[PDB]
C-alpha cells in the first residue's frame, strides 16, 4: 500500500509533504539525539527549545538557470535570523543541533537537468586572494539566509580589499578537491525524471561536545548543477531551488545578553 | 577476509538486482554473481594492510630544521646559532594529504629525529663531537631570546639530549588536542566581530589556523662554539599511531599555497585532457 | 622521455627514409612506431637504441612512437616532407 | 648485567616499523572522547562510495563541470557512446575519481568495479543503451557486433533511472598493478545506442547522462606507496 | 637420517633388480645392496644441510651502487648525489645461478646493506659523519629526478636511515609477487601483437623481463655538501628465508650476457676437452 514516494515530515508546527520523493539520507547513519550527561562538556543548566525551533525554515529560493554553477550554504548560520533558534543561538555561548535539510526543486516531465545536493562536515573553503593564506573576512564568509553562489572561472583579485571572500570554484568545490569525489558526504541528488526532492537528515558533528554556533560552522549544504538545465522550447527557463531547513533536537548554554555581529 | 564469490547460475525472473536509483543516496550494490554467472572462488586475501594503523604506519617527513655552531659576531649569526619551528604537520604535502583524507582524528605521535652534519668552511680548523639540545616548548613557556638564555635550562620543558653519532632520537607525545580529536579542517574564526566596534578586526584568519597552538620546537647545539663553522640539518618526522579517523573526505587534488585549502592559480587544472572520449 | 633524432626530414617521393626512435629508460617494455608504412629492421646494437628503416615515402606522414618506461606511456613524432616535379 | 649482542639493523630508523618510545608528557590526561558520527574504520569504506567519473573531459570541457554530463541525442548512430579501458589507477580519466584517488596510494589491487549510470535527460526520452565490458587480448570494440560478444547488459530507459554494469574481476594475476602496465591490463570498455532515444516533440533532442564508479564488496588493494597528483 | 644399509648376501633367482628400462622415463633403482654383497651399516648421517632453507641461507650479494656527496655544479655531477637501482636479482651471477635451479620459488627475502666510504681528494678539507636513506619505491611512486626533490621525504615509501659506523640495516620484505610464486622463467609476452595493427609492436622484447616489476631502491646522501667529496659504495644483499620452490631446472652451464636466458658467443663451450676416452 504504501512507497518510497510519498513522504511527510512534521516538526513542531510545520510540515513538508512530497509526492515524488527519493528515499532519504540519514547521514553517517545516526539520528541526532541531545548531549548525554556521559558526554557533557559545560555545567550549566540547558535551555531546550522544545518546539520553538526545532521547526522547518524556509530561506530564499535562487533560480537555476541553464548557467547556474551552484550554490552553498553555511548550516548553523543560514539560520542566524529564523525565528527563536536566530534567538537561541545569539543569547547563548554554546549549541548543537541537529538538522533536517529538504530541497525543493521540480519540473516538468519535458525538462532535464541533476543536482547533486551535498552536506558537508567542516566545509572549509578557499580564499579569493593570493597576497595572503587562510583569509576571509566574517560577513564575506557568513551571509546567512542568501547564501552564496559557485563560479566556473578563478580570478583571485589582486586587492587584499576585495579578495577576503570565498573563491568558490565549482570543479574543485571551494576546497581544491575535485567534484567528482564529493558522493563520500551524505549526499542526495535531484534528477528531475526521477524526483522532486532532496531529503537528509543531518546530526551534530564536531570534535566537541557542543560549541559556539556563532563561531564555528558545522555543515555546509552545497547544491551543484552536474547537469544542467535544458527545457526544449524556452532554452532559458529557469526553475527554482527552495531550500527548507529544520534545526532538530537543539540545545543551548551561557545565558547573556545578545550577540549581534558585525554587519561590514 | 573479503568476500568470497558463491557458485550462481543464470536467472529470468522479476528480481532485479542490476537496476538501483542512485538519487537515493546510496551507492551501486550490485556484487558480481547477480549480473553474470560466477564460479565459487573461496577468497583468502585480506585487508590487513588498507587499515588506517598501517595506512598511517609510516614515520613521515614534516619539516626540515637548520641550526649551525660558530663564532657568532653580528646578530644575524646569533639567530643562526638555534631554530624554533612552530609544531604542525602541514610544512610537507604528503603527510598533510593523507590526514586530509578525514575531517577528524585521534592518534597518539611517535617523533625521530634524524640529523646530519657538515663543515662549512675548509681550513678553520676542527671540532669535537657534538650534543643536540631539542626541546618541547608548549605555548605559554618563554620561547628563547639568544641560544644559551634562561630558558633553555628546562626545569619543566620536556628536553632530549641527542649526541651526534648514535642512534636517531625517539619518543612518543599522547594525545594532546583540547578537543576530542584533532579537527583537521575547522569551519569558523577564533572570535565574534561585534556590531559597531571600534576594535574593527577586519583582519581575523579564516578557518583553521587561529585554534591550533601545538607548541615550539626550539633546537640549540649545547656545544660553544668551535674554531670551524659546523652547519647542521635536522628532519623532524612524526608516525601516528593508535590511530582512530571520523567523517572523510575527498583528497587534495591541486597543489597548496599555505596552511589553508587555498589553491594557486597557476595549477588550478590537475587534469589531462585526452584525445576523445573513445581513447583507451 | 622517448627520443627521434631525425625530426626534421626532407625526401623524395618513393625514397627510403632512416627513423632512429629510442627511450630514456633502461628497460624498454613496448617500444614502437606507429605508422602504416613498411619496414623491416635496422641493425644496432645496445637494448636501448633503435632504427627502424621506413621505405616507400608517397604523402606527407607523422609516425608515433611510443615507449612503455615504468612511467606511463611517451610520445614522440617526426615531420617528413615529399617532393614532386 | 647481562651479555648481550648487537645484530644488524641496530640503531636504525626505518620509516615503517613498529617499535615503543618514551612519551615526553607523562601522565596527559587525554580529553575524553565523544561518539563523534561518521566514523570510519578502513579506507575500503570509500571506495565503495560512488563518484563521478570525468567521461567528458576532452579538449575544451575538461578541468570544468562539464567533464562529467556524457553527451547523448536521438539520432542513434553506431559510434560509441563513451570507450574506456579499466585502469582505475592510471587512466587519464579515472585516476582522478574517489576510487582512482586512493588506488594511488597503493600499488596492487583485486576485486570488481561497479558501474553505475544515472539517465539525466527529460520524462518522455525513453531509449535502450547497451552498457559493455570485454576483457582484454583482443581488438578493441568499435562497432556493436563486437561488444555484444563480452560481458554486456542492456539497460532500459523509464522509472527506475539508474543502471549498474558490473566489471567483474577477469585476471591472470591475483592482483593487478596500480600503473599502465601491459601484463596486468584490465579490460576494453564500451557504450552503444542500443536501438536509440526518442524524444516527442517539445522536448530536447541533445541530452546527457553522468557516470559513476565504485567498488564490489570483493575488492581490496594492498602496499601502501606515495602518490604522484602532488609535488 | 639417509637410509642405512642391510646385511644381504649372494643371490641366484629370477628377481634381476639390476636390469632396468629408462625408456620408461624412470631413473635406476637399484641400491647396492641388489648387486652385491653388503654389511650391516646404521647411518646417522643426516641431509640437513642440502635442504632449501639452508641451501638458501646465505646473504648473497646481488649488487653494487655508488654515490657521493659535493658540491655539484654541472649537471652529471647532480646525478651523482643519489642513485636509483631496479630491484632485480639477475645483476649478478651467483645468486641467479642458485635460483634457476628452480622455475617457481616463493620466499620472504630479507636485506642487508653493507656500506663503505672514501675521501675522493686529498686536501679538500674533512667531512662530519654522514647518515643514508634508502627509499623502496613501489611501481607507481614518483622516482627522485634530484637528489632532494619532494620524492625523498616518504610520506608512505618505506626508508631506512643509516647512520654511517653503525651495524649494517637488515629488513625483511615479505613474498611480494602478484602471482603464487615468483616465475623465474616466463615463456611469455606481455600482451598479443593483433592482425593489421598500425601499432606495430615488432620490438616487444622476449619472455621473463616484461613482468618483472619489482620497485626502485632509491639512495640519497641525507647531508648536504661537505667540502671534501665522499665517494661511497653500498652492497645490496639479500637472503631467500622461508624458501619454497617448483619444478626443477638444470643449472646454467655457459656464461650469461644479460637479463634473459641468452648466451654469448665466445662462451659457448663449456667443457675441457679430455685426451682420450680412457684417461683416469
Amino acid at each position: 500500500g504504501y512507497s518510497d514516494r510519498v513522504r511527510q515530515i512534521t516538526l513542531g508546527n510545520s510540515t513538508i509533504t512530497t509526492q515524488e520523493a527519493a528515499n532519504a539520507v540519514v547521514a553517517y547513519g545516526e539520528w541526532p539525539s541531545y548531549l548525554d550527561d556521559k558526554e557533557a562538556n559545560p555545567i550549566d543548566a540547558p535551555t531546550e527549545p522544545d518546539v520553538s525551533s526545532n521547526r522547518f525554515y524556509t530561506l530564499d529560493s535562487v533560480q537555476w538557470k541553464s548557467t547556474s554553477r551552484g550554490w552553498w550554504w553555511k548550516l548553523p548560520d543560514a539560520l542566524k535570523d529564523m525565528g527563536m533558534f536566530g534567538q537561541n543561538m545569539y543569547y547563548h555561548y554554546l549549541g548543537r543541533s541537529g538538522y533536517t535539510v529538504h530541497v525543493q526543486c521540480n519540473a516538468s516531465k519535458f525538462h532535464q537537468g541533476a543536482l547533486g545536493v551535498f552536506a558537508i562536515p567542516e566545509y572549509v573553503m578557499a580564499c579569493n586572494t593570493e597576497a595572503k593564506t587562510s583569509y576571509v573576512s566574517y560577513v564575506n564568509a557568513n551571509p546567512g539566509e542568501k547564501g552564496g553562489v559557485f563560479d566556473n572561472a578563478y580570478n583571485p583579485s589582486a586587492e587584499a580589499s576585495e579578495g577576503r571572500k570565498f573563491a568558490a570554484l565549482d570543479y574543485l568545490l571551494g576546497c581544491g578537491v575535485l567534484a567528482g569525489n564529493a558522493f563520500v558526504y551524505p549526499h542526495q541528488i535531484i534528477n528531475l525524471r526521477t524526483n522532486n526532492s532532496a531529503t537528509l537528515v543531518l546530526p551534530y558533528v564536531n570534535s566537541l561536545a557542543i560549541d559556539c554556533m556563532a563561531k564555528h560552522n558545522n555543515w555546509g549544504l552545497v547544491i551543484l548543477p552536474l547537469c544542467k538545465l535544458d527545457y526544449a522550447p524556452n532554452s532559458s527557463t529557469e526553475i527554482p531551488i527552495t531550500v527548507t531547513i529544520a534545526p532538530m533536537f537543539t540545545e543551548f548554554n551561557g545565558l547573556r545578553n545578545i550577540t549581534v555581529p558585525a554587519t561590514q | 577476509t573479503a568476500q568470497s564469490t558463491p557458485l550462481t547460475s543464470g536467472v529470468n525472473s522479476q528480481e532485479v538486482p542490476a537496476l538501483t536509483a542512485v538519487e537515493t543516496g546510496a551507492s551501486g550494490q550490485a556484487v558480481p554473481s547477480d549480473v553474470i554467472e560466477t564460479r565459487h572462488v573461496v577468497n583468502y586475501k585480506t585487508r590487513s594492510e588498507s587499515t588506517l594503523e598501517s595506512f598511517f604506519g609510516r614515520s613521515a617527513c614534516v619539516t626540515i630544521l637548520e641550526v649551525e655552531n660558530f663564532n657568532a659576531t653580528t646578530d644575524a649569526d646569533r639567530k643562526k646559532q638555534f631554530t624554533t619551528w612552530a609544531i604542525t604537520y602541514t610544512d610537507t604535502v604528503q603527510l598533510r594529504r593523507k590526514l586530509e583524507f578525514f575531517t577528524y582524528s585521534r592518534f597518539d605521535l611517535e617523533m625521530t629525529f634524524v640529523i646530519t652534519e657538515r663543515y662549512y668552511a675548509s681550513n678553520t680548523g676542527h671540532a669535537r663531537n657534538q650534543v643536540y639540545q631539542l626541546m618541547y616548548i608548549p605555548p605559554g613557556a618563554p620561547r628563547p631570546t639568544a641560544w644559551d638564555d634562561y630558558t633553555w635550562q628546562s626545569s619543566s620543558n620536556p628536553s632530549v639530549f641527542y649526541t651526534y653519532g648514535s642512534a636517531p632520537p625517539r619518543m612518543s607525545i599522547p594525545y594532546v588536542g583540547i578537543a576530542n580529536a584533532y579537527s583537521h579542517f575547522y569551519d569558523g574564526f577564533a572570535r565574534v566581530p561585534l556590531k559597531d566596534e571600534t576594535v574593527d578586526s577586519g583582519d581575523t584568519y579564516y578557518g583553521l589556523v587561529t585554534i591550533n597552538d601545538f607548541g615550539t620546537l626550539a633546537v640549540r647545539v649545547v656545544n660553544e662554539y668551535n674554531p670551524a663553522r659546523i652547519t647542521s640539518k635536522i628532519r623532524v618526522y612524526m608516525k601516528p599511531k593508535h590511530v582512530r579517523c571520523w567523517c572523510p573526505r575527498p583528497p587534495r587534488a591541486v597543489p597548496y599555497r599555505g596552511e589553508g585549502v587555498d589553491f594557486k592559480q597557476d595549477s588550478i587544472t590537475p587534469l589531462t585532457a585526452v584525445e576523445n572520449i573513445n581513447t583507451f | 622521455q622517448t627520443s627521434v633524432s631525425p625530426s626534421k626530414v626532407i625526401l623524395p617521393r618513393g625514397g627510403s627514409v632512416l627513423v632512429t626512435c629510442s627511450t630514456s629508460c633502461d628497460q624498454p617494455k613496448l617500444l614502437g612506431i606507429e605508422t602504416p608504412l613498411p619496414k623491416k629492421e635496422l641493425l644496432l646494437p645496445g637494448n636501448n637504441r633503435k632504427v627502424y628503416e621506413l621505405s616507400n615515402v608517397q604523402e606527407d606522414s607523422q609516425p608515433m612512437c611510443y615507449s612503455n618506461c615504468p612511467d606511463g606511456q611517451s610520445t614522440a613524432k617526426t615531420f617528413l616532407t615529399v617532393y614532386w616535379t | 648485567g647481562l651479555p648481550t649482542m648487537l645484530t644488524p639493523g641496530s640503531s636504525q630508523f626505518l620509516t615503517s616499523d613498529d617499535f615503543q618510545s618514551p612519551c615526553a608528557l607523562p601522565n596527559f590526561d587525554v580529553t575524553p572522547p565523544i561518539h563523534i558520527p561518521g566514523e570510519v574504520f578502513n579506507m575500503m569504506e570509500l571506495a565503495e562510495i560512488d563518484s563521478m567519473i570525468p567521461m567528458n573531459s576532452v579538449t575544451g570541457k575538461a578541468n570544468t563541470m562539464e567533464m562529467y554530463p556524457i553527451p547523448l541525442d536521438d539520432k542513434g548512430s553506431a559510434t560509441p557512446i563513451f570507450s574506456i579501458s579499466l585502469s582505475p589507477a592510471s587512466d587519464k580519466r579515472l585516476q582522478y575519481t574517489m576510487l582512482g584517488e586512493i588506488l594511488n596510494y597503493y600499488t596492487h589491487w583485486t576485486g570488481s568495479l561497479r558501474f553505475t549510470f544515472l539517465f539525466c535527460g527529460s520524462m518522455m526520452a525513453t531509449g535502450k543503451i547497451l552498457l559493455s565490458y570485454s576483457p582484454p587480448g583482443a581488438k578493441p570494440p568499435t562497432t556493436r557486433k563486437d561488444a555484444m560478444l563480452g560481458t554486456h547488459i542492456i539497460w532500459d530507459l523509464g522509472l527506475q533511472s539508474s543502471c549498474t554494469m558490473l566489471a567483474p574481476w577477469i585476471s591472470n594475476t591475483v592482483y593487478r598493478r596500480c600503473i599502465k602496465d601491459d601484463f596486468t591490463e584490465g579490460g576494453y570498455i564500451t557504450c552503444f545506442y542500443q536501438t536509440r532515444i526518442v524524444v516527442p516533440s517539445g522536448t530536447p533532442t541533445s541530452m546527457f547522462m553522468l557516470a559513476f564508479v565504485s567498488a564490489c564488496p570483493d575488492f581490496s588493494v594492498r602496499l601502501l606507496r606515495d602518490t604522484n597528483h602532488i609535488s
